[PDB]
């Protein structure tokens, strides 16, 4: 908590 | 008075306001968290002087605001914010200003206060907050 | 569009 | 390579990347909109040189990214991002880099790309995007 | 009292509450919008009876609630929600219950009330609202 | 995880 | 207004 | 084909699709979570038959989908979604249909697939996913 969160998508490239 | 809008950030790290024990809230300025690094907002000053400053340093990651309370009332023909108080998950930053007029309180059960907007002339005319997850 | 939006609550004080 | 994380902002105003026509994407750096005012991000440079820079200036409020496409593949034992392309509601900022390997595309039907994170060594190893409403 | 929590839906179509002009709000139920289809929430009844019913039918897509007001007070020792008034963009569904005690008000500048939660014994002990964009 | 969340605000009345 | 929204992403396949 | 749009819910409990090893995905239905209670979405049928059914029951709260993969290809002139594979935190519900054509993949780093939409004629023409936190 304390920090805001957002939907983050992916990780395209090196596994 | 002059309207202001800080916008939306990642969180809050420090709040710096001012008050007068017989009128209302005066100056308002907050330093936010912008993705890990602090970001100091524009200083929204009053049109006048003679206010008692307050610096509210939160323990950023761990300590965040849970409720914002205060009072709105008319002081010299102007309905303004007379008192403001911030309660966090760790402490209460006691009532600042005059605790007279009509009350209001915004408790957050799930969410975070992420930004501020409002207006200031001689005193803080009004204000709204941005909420986020 | 183009600008992000968030829930903003209130306007406590002058109407 | 060195990991980076720009975080979340209000929108995007300009993208500045670099590429090599025979390897992959190199440098990456974006200038965001932070509540009306631009905010230039940290410049994430490659470990090497010899890249052809690209500056993508969007018409901020009106023009925003609708889809991000590219290719990932192995170049010299390193699976990296070889090509990247941004299509907006007004133009297509054509394929930059090598268009070889395996494809990917992220079309947004309702939402906005609001931030970037990933990693860069000799080339852009990987990347992810923050989405918002 | 008994705790309830309807959750989050797409919007609000109708609200059916109950009150008493000397005590406070009692019964509480709401039919939501679930992706363009009505969805009748569970009826949260008071432990006792003798209340006056009120049906608040909104013109679903067009009419939406912009501010919720009310009063929290003390009746029979218990602090409960004595009054409640709903202000939508088209009309104000006047105060129900006792406008006496401590006022509370939530004006929404950007967002929608998308669900409710709370507790009901003889009267509504407390409630909370889910907010969405 | 598995369950979505939304900003829920308040708790007005009894504690 | 009146209806909530959420980030919907894509459209994969035919146009 | 016929357009459908289930909307947004709280989570996903089960997915029932249909496929053919030489053509592409056909039937499509999903039972969602609606505030802790199952909710059976409408069955979106193919115009034709002769498909093989698959039931994908997730351990609701604990197991959630983290990445959706598939293939878009051309069959009988129409570009459709030929393959689909779901990767959750516990297991991979292997590729269904034809792994031939252009690949697509959506890894989710933070967020939940909270709903689906699309079109179905003889085969799934296209689809989109609602993403939430
Ligand atoms: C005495 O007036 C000045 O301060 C008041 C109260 O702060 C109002 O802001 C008003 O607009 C401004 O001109
Ligand atoms: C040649 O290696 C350098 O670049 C590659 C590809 O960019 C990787 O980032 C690797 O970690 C870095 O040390
Ligand atoms: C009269 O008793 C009942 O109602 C009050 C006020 O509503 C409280 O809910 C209490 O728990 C419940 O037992
Ligand atoms: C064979 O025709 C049908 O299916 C294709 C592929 O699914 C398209 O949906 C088309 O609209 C529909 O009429």
């Amino acid at each position: 908590s304390g920090k805001s969160q957002t939907v983050i998508v992916g990780s395209w490239g090196a596994k | 008075g002059k309207a202001f809008d800080d916008g939306a950030f990642t969180g809050i790290r420090e709040i710096n306001l001012s008050y007068n024990k017989e009128t209302a809230i005066g100056d308002f300025q907050v330093v936010y968290d912008l993705n890990g690094s602090p970001y100091v907002g524009q200083n929204h000053k009053s049109f006048i002087t003679g206010f008692t400053p307050v610096k509210i340093s939160l323990d950023f990651p761990s300590e965040y605001i849970m409720e914002v309370s205060g009072y709105t009332g008319n002081v010299s023909g102007y309905v303004v914010v007379r008192s403001l108080t911030f309660k966090t998950n760790k402490k209460t930053y006691g009532p600042y200003g005059v605790t007279s007029g009509t009350p209001f309180n915004l408790p957050i059960e799930n969410g975070l206060i992420v930004g501020f907007k409002g207006s200031i002339g001689y005193w803080l005319d009004y204000f709204s907050m941005y909420l986020s997850l």
